């Protein structure tokens, strides 16, 4: 139903400013919010957020507290100060998928109908985004029971907008790696996508890890993915697949060639308007 | 006449009809590009090698 | 009322280009139907003949349905007996459309066109596989159109022996045909005697049903007539090949993308706290 | 984000110069004709400001803003790559022709006369040099990129 | 049970391995195509199939030893491919 998500720098700071401003806690807190935004044309958007106050205790791990107070004064305030501004959602902190966050979800479903979460990042690092949202979804199988309300990854993405991306290119005016010719695909995907290609490797790599040491479920709902995997591997150099690509390449470095053979010529001509301006002003100035 | 096209033989009457364009806007169009080109570097002695 | 008379008298001279131009008049005057239960079923007794005769096997499609429409046939049940006969015998004889591809599954899913047990399985023949041949289709299938209470525009099949004869060949398309379309879909290359052994026919007269289709192009096929080798569907691909090759890449890594926050929440179920 | 504060009309009555510069922070930026139209120095003052920033906020929007997922591990439409690519050439043949047109003015009045004259039609130095990086680009990229995955993917 | 290599089978084999007889291992395949559970191609005329994709079955503790080592060697393929980028590719970006 939900195609993808969008979101902002703006709503990106405002969970690390809440996250500095409990940072003196220490030990042990999630940074439980409520998302805002709209969504439209099936596409999500998310451009503020608040964060409600929140403990929880490790012993018994299912006791968490929402103060619907200061949800339904802060949200009246910013609907009133923004009516086309109303709830998308919720999010929490996330470092690694907290327990509570089954029922958090089904604490405030009767706001938003896909009452959608996002998990962040407060210490970032990776090769790829540290942006999620799953979605809440439910259905009962062959292998299992009845509530099987699983939260599945919608795609993420982080969106601009014309009035957030004056101030947020001032907030950098550190580095840039413009001036995109070959080297910014060169970089952004041929070197930094292999590396993507690398930790999705390796995530099959570490559920490898029940052999006859890991956990309980063995395969069921895994190895026809990873069947249509290793079914899918693609053609080998041999049939056809070497003729049509020897076909293309010697079409596509034709026209390399003609780009690469007129280039001289305009630096030759320039070249040449250049010793016009020599051999005309050596005499003429002295 | 090259209104159709294939191949007669002559010992049983096999007509092998077969039909394919394979590339025909690409080497001539960079190609033509050439013989401007050549043109063009003929006007550079015209600007260059008589002017300095 | 008047004015549906004379289409009748255009019809007892025959003359289409005038029927369909009176009728042409009254093909926008629909919404009198609500107080005459009848004469609105009238309009469309004359529209057969319009349509029945030269091809329009796909105009008497909103005919026929349009005589099921009417709410007093459903209490005269086996008069409404000869409708369930009526919307089955003009879906079929229609030619190839995705309005029949369709019109099919508008037929379809009705609880009471399956009290003739004969008819939902005649259209699980044209959406399943192979159609077996037509000699032993009309062994199961010959015969019920003669015998029993439904028995009459099975008779306007039968009876009159020309529309008979466009009817024995009102179906010499569809199955006859039905088998050069599955065999264009999974055949990429078959000789010319198993074909025509599954035509139950000759190799000319195959080769004549092989011809005006590709004239058509409906079908595109390149036959011999030297080692019979036929074949479907059979370009040089210069393109199609790496580029349906990519389009694995893209599915691929797709699938690859699918597993990989699949795993983390199964761990996270197991090895959270 | 030029932020002010009053100064006070009562010390303007007295003559009195205010804000006492002890320090070389104040007359550094350039006040706009504007705001010396407005107040400005005669009801507040102007005052300097900086941007409070730290390393966490700077690495978790830098590497968060645009990052292509596994774009360039694509084809990009390998029909109409090449077909594009003859889209391009088709009209830098007579571009090309304008190169055979635009050189053959030289030695002749004055090349400013040159810059002055070409306001209304184009050149083709420019728009050809254009072109040529264009296809240079949109043709190595899809090159190499068409290979990596023949080794990569078995 | 056939490799990647081929996958590539014969009706002499379906009528040695179910012994089902010539006419009647082609409407045996068709009808697997119509049900979908396989997907491939029919020559008549070589009197072989190319089938491609296939129904996904189950498996013991034991495959995943076998694609286990598939995924072994396909690591050190992108090590491998990748090393180049970044050994040669590094100076144009630092």
């Amino acid at each position: 139903a939900v195609q993808k998500v969008v979101v902002h720098p703006l709503v990106l700071l405002s969970v690390v400013d809440h996250f500095n401003r409990i940072g003196k806690v220490g030990n042990q807190k999630r940074v439980v919010g409520v998302l805002l935004g709209s969504w439209q044309k099936k596409v999500l958007d998310v451009s503020n957020s608040f964060a409600v106050p929140f403990d929880e205790d490790d012993k018994d791990d299912s006791v968490w507290f929402l103060d619907h107070d200061y949800l339904e004064n802060m949200y009246g305030m910013f609907k009133k100060v923004n009516a086309r501004e109303r709830i998308v959602g919720w999010y929490h902190t996330g470092p690694k998928l907290h327990k509570n966050d089954i029922a958090i979800n089904e604490l405030m479903k009767r706001y938003c109908p896909n009452s959608v979460l996002v998990i962040i990042d407060v210490k970032p690092k990776d090769l790829g985004l540290p942006t999620e949202a799953y979605i809440s979804v439910e259905e009962v199988h062959d292998d299992g029971t009845p509530t099987s309300k699983t939260f599945e990854h919608v795609t993420s993405e982080i969106g601009a907008e014309e009035a957030e991306e004056v101030g947020v290119e001032h907030l950098l005016r550190d580095i840039k790696d413009t001036t995109v010719g070959t080297l910014s695909q060169r970089i952004t995907n041929q070197v930094h996508g292999l590396k993507g290609l690398n930790s999705k490797l390796l995530d099959i790599r570490s559920y490898l890890e029940k052999v006859a040491t890991g956990k309980l479920p063995i395969n069921h709902q895994i190895i026809y993915q990873l069947q249509d995997v290793f079914n899918l591997l693609p053609d080998v150099s041999l049939q056809e697949f070497v003729k049509a690509f020897y076909l293309k390449t010697n079409d596509q470095m034709v026209v390399v060639y003609l780009a690469s053979l007129i280039r001289s010529v305009v630096a030759l001509h320039n070249l040449i308007n250049n010793k016009i301006a020599n051999r005309d002003a050596e005499k003429k100035e002295g | 006449d090259k209104k159709f096209h294939g191949i007669l033989d002559q010992g049983e009457g096999v007509l092998i009809i077969f039909d394919e364009p394979p590339v025909d806007k690409t080497y001539e169009a960079a190609l033509e590009t050439i013989q401007n080109m050549s043109k063009v570097v003929d006007s550079l002695y015209n600007k260059a090698k008589k002017l300095t | 009322e008047f004015i549906l008379e004379q289409m009748r008298l255009c019809l007892a001279v025959k003359d289409y280009i005038r029927t369909q131009i009176i009728s042409k008049k009254i093909n926008t005057k629909f919404f009198q139907e609500e107080n005459t239960e009848k004469l609105k079923l009238k309009y469309y007794n004359l529209m057969i003949q319009l349509d029945q005769h030269e091809g329009s096997y796909l105009s008497i499609c909103k005919h026929y349905r349009a005589i099921y429409d009417t709410p007093c046939i459903q209490a005269e049940s086996e008069k409404w007996q000869q409708a369930l006969k009526s919307v089955v015998l003009y879906v079929i004889l229609a030619p190839f459309d995705n309005e029949q591809s369709d019109l099919v599954h508008r037929i379809s899913g009705d609880k009471k066109l399956e009290e003739i047990p004969k008819y939902k399985d005649l259209l699980k023949l044209f959406t399943t596989m192979e159609l077996m041949r037509w000699s032993t289709l009309v062994e199961d299938y010959g015969m019920e159109l003669r015998k029993g209470s439904l028995e009459s525009p099975a008779t306007d099949v039968f009876g009159s022996t020309e529309e008979g004869e466009k009817r024995w060949k009102d179906l010499k398309n569809r199955v006859v045909e039905h088998n050069i379309r599955i065999m264009a879909k999974y055949y990429t290359r078959i000789t010319m005697k198993r074909m025509a052994q599954l035509l139950d026919l000759s190799v000319d007269e195959s080769e004549a049903f092989l011809s005006n289709l590709v004239v058509n192009k409906t079908i595109f096929a390149k036959v011999d007539r030297l080692a019979g080798i036929i074949n479907f569907q059979r370009p040089k691909d210069p393109n199609n090949l790496l580029n349906d090759w990519s389009q694995k890449l893209n599915s691929l890594m797709s699938l690859v993308n699918k597993t990989t926050h699949l795993i983390a929440k199964e761990e996270m179920i197991h090895n959270l706290q | 984000i030029d932020a002010f504060r009053l100064i006070n009309a009562n010390m303007m009555v007295l003559g009195h110069e205010p804000r006492q510069t002890t320090s070389n922070l104040g007359h550094l930026n350039k006040p706009s004709i504007q705001a010396l139209i407005h107040g400005l120095n005669r009801h507040y003052y102007s005052i300097t400001i900086n941007y409070r920033k730290n390393e966490l906020e700077q690495k978790m929007l830098l590497n968060l803003h645009k990052k292509s997922w596994m774009e360039g591990l694509t084809l990009q439409d390998y029909s109409e790559h090449c077909k594009h690519n003859e889209s391009v050439v088709k009209e830098m043949l007579e571009l090309a022709k304008n190169y055979n047109k635009a050189v053959e003015e030289e030695d002749k009045m004055t090349p400013e006369q040159l810059a002055i004259k070409n306001v209304g039609k184009q050149d083709p130095k420019r728009h050809l040099e254009e072109h040529v990086d264009v296809l240079m680009t949109s043709n190595i990229v899809q090159c190499l990129a068409a290979m990596l995955d023949t080794v990569v993917f078995k | 049970t056939r490799p990647a290599n081929h996958r590539q089978l014969t009706f002499e084999e379906i009528a040695k391995s179910a012994k089902i007889t010539v006419n009647e291992v082609e409407l045996l395949v068709m009808k697997a195509l119509s049900v979908g559970l396989v997907k491939g191609s029919i020559d008549e005329v070589d009197k072989r199939v190319h089938m491609t994709w296939v129904q996904p079955r189950v498996l013991d503790l034991q495959q995943i030893k076998g694609m286990k080592d598939r995924l072994e060697f396909w690591c050190t393929d992108v090590k491998s491919m990748e090393m180049l980028v970044e050994h040669q590719a590094h100076d144009i970006l630092t």
